[PDB]
RNA sequence: UGUUCUUCGAACAGUGGUAGGAGAGCGUUCUAAGGGCUGUGAAGCCAGACCGGAAGGACUGGUGGAGCGCUUAGAAGUGAG
RNA sequence: AAUGACUUAUCCUUGGGAGUCAGACUGCGAGUGAUAAGAUCCGUAGUCGAAAGGGAAACAGCCCAGACCGCCAGCUAAGGU
RNA sequence: GUGACCGAUAGUGAACCAGUACCGUGAGGGAAAGGUGAAAAGCACCCCGGAAGGGGAGUGAAAGAGAUCCUGAAACCGUGUGCCUACAAGUAGUCAGAGCCCGUUAACGGGUGAUGGCGUGCCUUUUGUAGAAUGAACCGGCGAGUUACGAUCUCGUGCAAGGUUAAGCAGAAGAUGCGGAGCCGCAGCGAAAGCGAGUCUGAAUAGGGCGCAUGAGUACGUGGUCGUAGACCCGAAACCAG
RNA sequence: AGGAACGAGGUAGAUGAAGAGGUCUGGAAAGGCCCGCCAUAGGAGGUAACAGCCCUGUAGUCAAAACUUCGUUCUCUCCU
């Protein structure tokens, strides 16, 4: 590219927006922010979470408990995401990791029906649904838990 | 810094799938002699926050 | 960087005090009364633009009504007859120098006495 | 891309053909100038700073009461408005630096060096055989070759002979294979690269 | 400025405005690219009856005695009643 | 609110950014007040706010009429000769 | 050794006999103030004057360069000149306009203007200000929407159901090359166990809520905005510690 | 828990290329035009006006009587 005309991209780069430089631009004296409030002053402002002393909707409304503290995300093969393989031979999660479908091995791996195949896999994985393992095993395919 | 999350607001309301957040009705935890039934089997259920609230709150859940 | 802004300001001033030039006292002077007296001469340029139109007008049909009235008629009477004999659009100050350039008024004149009666 | 060879003598006859993947494709003018403008950052060292009003070296009273007296309130000795200075925001100690993502990197180096295929700047000399360290001998070289303007000297295995001569020339930076960059290729218009620093580039990028 | 036709473009309609929202631009300092003015006189200062829709910009004459401008970009201690 | 027309070019959804929580007068319809207030509080339409111009002598709100600019062009509104 | 850091109201308070002068009993507070010329070659000599200070004559490229000394603006003070002013009630202008005096970036020319018409400054705050509501004696300089890290939206670029690496190691403290540790999305529902193109409530193969069905995110860059930051500048009375 | 020598630094320095090129305007060329060189040296500051070849200089080749800062060897010391 040449190096003394530097071209941008059309719509990519925008002029900053000058605020108090003039009354002919807008946002002259009272720079946006209207006469004589709260909001108009430096500094704020109210919190985020704030209705100006009513009861705020949060704090008006219960808590829902709970969090697990051991928690497992079998999360997330789907049955389109086998057809990448061609033809596919030892499905492994150890495999998955590095083919690239999984990015995150979360303490196991579940295949999940969604979709379908038409290839014969040999599947090796920790869980299965219902429709997965009867789709693996109308195809022929062997579903195995590890 | 990081953003900080309302953490009561994390107790309260839940994230669904766009969302369009979940939480609970109020009137629910006290005083069920003076309300009617049909009135307790609909607080019972879940809601939806509505979309005035939701562009006031939506800030405080960012990083869910 | 640091940009120090001294040249520009100055020649703003100095543009203002030129247009500002005639004045009486510190109007011509000091900036900061020179800028509204231009301000407030240019809303009197702008309205006076607009008036001149009218007084013109208003100044010709005096010196019409007073020609129309040496030879018997009004200004009203002089109109109604321009329009009644033929639809002559002839303007009023080429009315006002046709008594410079007399007696063609006149002439104009006795089109207007032939009709209205 | 037909790219004639040169053997610095001759010169030459034959030539080598460059790969289409690196050297042949259609360049993309805003990937380069994203890269031309995230290079010029980070060069810069953003060491500016000013003194903030907590910053200036002035006492905290004040200098007269609040009511009273017919003045202003003035309530430091040295707020922005008096002549003690005087700023609130100020330039402020930062790093300019950020990251492209690498595809961007790898699509402006090679959409750069397309586009200098395509004019023709490219210049190919195999080896550099320079026998002395002498910049008179470089000099007469880049002569030979209708070299008048700045110049890149794109180098393998960075030899000290090469290194050594050509900076003393104000027009002439050498390189070396992997060190190439965005800026140096905009910015001298005609590159000399060696085929051992080709057949680098080519599997490098 | 908006709509239609689109046969250089034409037709029709619109164009007061505070708070505010949107868009297009003029200037200042520094830096990158080339290119170019300068003691046969730069920046600055002073005057003029010049040009552009505006912020603004040029050209002459005087003072001055050494730096400045143009371009496409990019950053800001970015324009004062 | 419905389906048959004629005019117009507006109307909903989502997302980004606001300012406004002191209003005033006039005409009509009510309350309080003494069917007093350039009073107070309401509903409704206009004007001002945020609207220049012409008329009410001056006089934000009344009457007539909405200023992109230029013309030493014409015809009219309120009101007048 | 380097600055897309400052250039004398800036940058250290302090470019200069500066923590000095000065103020305060004391703790302490705390200034202003750079520039002849390349070289003093810093005006021999004559005249006025007591001197200071001038006019000649010299040095010098420049003496209007002569000791706060490069350039030298405006407020302010003066001297001349062209045109109007001693019957006139004026936000001082504007439009029309005769006379008189000059010639320009030659352009329906410039300056002054007897006289007529219209016309109660600017800003702030207000329902409403010429306001007898506020602010400014005048001029010059300085003087207020910035930056760091996150979040959201629009636009642009790269790759696309896969995008991106942080720290770190090499490497002009630069680009980049290695680094997939981690982050977001790729379908969710449920409080949770759990199940899954479904899940939860519910005896329910009923109804209903949420979601695919009907399908695009990710990493950077600009811009708008929001949080944590003095956060848009200036301003309290006060509180606490030594 | 004590010392002696070899190598590299600092505190201080030396050496270190190339033009009076010619003409023009200038008070003075470092400026314009026409010309040649050096370069491991075109980092900078001055020189009567914008130096690379005018000076101090810079890159490299080096030095250390006396103080130290490290690294290596030896002496020495300790050890089932």
């Amino acid at each position: 590219m040449k190096l003394h005309e530097l071209k941008p991209s059309e719509g990519s780069r925008k002029t900053r927006n000058r605020v108090g430089r003039g009354i002919g631009s807008g946002n002259g004296k009272t720079a946006g922010k209207g006469h004589k409030g709260q909001n108009a002053r430096s500094g704020g402002g109210v919190r985020p979470g704030f209705e100006g002393g009513q009861m705020p909707l949060f704090q008006r409304l219960p808590k829902r408990g709970f969090t697990n503290i051991n928690r497992k995300e079998y999360a997330v093969v789907n049955l389109d995401k086998l057809n990448g393989f061609a033809e596919g031979t030892e499905v492994t999660p150890e495999l998955l990791l590095e083919t690239g479908v999984i990015s995150k091995l979360n303490a196991g791996v579940k295949i999940l029906g969604n979709g379908k195949l038409e290839k014969k896999l040999t599947v090796k994985a920790n869980k299965f649904s219902a429709s997965a393992k009867e789709a693996v095993e109308a195809a022929g395919g062997t579903a195995e838990v590890i | 810094p990081k953003m900080k999350t309302h953490r009561g607001s994390a107790k309260r309301f839940k994230k669904t799938g766009s969302g369009k957040l979940k939480r609970s009705h109020a009137y629910t935890s006290h005083l069920f002699a003076n309300k009617s039934q049909k009135q307790k089997r609909k607080l019972r259920k879940s809601a939806v926050v509505s979309a005035g609230d939701f562009k006031r709150i939506k800030q405080m859940l960012a990083n869910i | 960087p640091r940009v120090k802004g001294g040249t520009v300001t100055r020649k703003r001033r100095k543009k203002v005090l030129k247009l500002a030039k005639g004045y009486f006292g510190s109007k011509h002077t000091l900036y900061k009364v020179a800028n509204q007296q231009v301000m407030k001469s240019g809303n009197y340029a702008f309205r006076d633009r607009r008036q001149k139109k009218r007084d013109f007008r208003k100044l010709w049909i005096t010196r019409i009504n007073a020609a129309a009235r040496m030879n018997g008629l009004s200004y009203s009477r002089l109109m109604h007859g321009l329009k009644l004999s033929g639809i002559e659009v002839n303007r009023k100050m080429l009315a006002d120098l046709a008594v410079n350039d007399l007696t063609a008024f006149n002439q104009l004149a006795d089109a207007a006495k032939a009709q209205l009666n | 891309p037909k790219v004639a060879l040169y053997n610095q003598n001759g010169s030459t006859a034959g030539d080598i053909e460059l790969n289409a993947s690196v050297f042949g494709i259609e360049p993309n003018e805003s990937v380069v100038f994203d890269a031309i403008l995230m290079q010029r950052a980070s060069l810069r060292q953003g060491t500016h700073k000013v003194k903030n009003r907590s910053e200036v070296r002035g006492g905290g009273r004040k200098p007269w009461r609040q009511k009273g007296t017919g003045r202003a309130r003035q309530g430091s000795i040295r707020s922005p408005q008096w002549r003690g200075g005087g700023v609130v925001f100020g330039p402020t100690p930062r790093s300019y630096s950020y990251k492209l993502p690498k595809k961007v990197r790898r699509l402006a180096i090679k959409s750069v060096l397309s586009s200098k295929v395509i004019d023709n700047n490219i210049i190919v000399l195999e080896d550099l055989t320079l026998d002395t360290a002498k910049t008179k001998e470089m000099a007469a070289i880049l002569k030979g070759l209708s070299v008048e303007k700045k110049a890149l000297i794109v180098t393998a295995d960075a030899n000290e002979a090469v290194a050594l001569s050509a900076r003393n020339i104000p027009g002439v930076t050498v390189v070396e294979a992997n060190g190439i960059n965005v800026l140096d290729v905009v910015n001298h218009e005609k590159l000399l690269i060696t085929k051992a620093a080709v057949e680098k580039v080519e599997e490098v990028l």
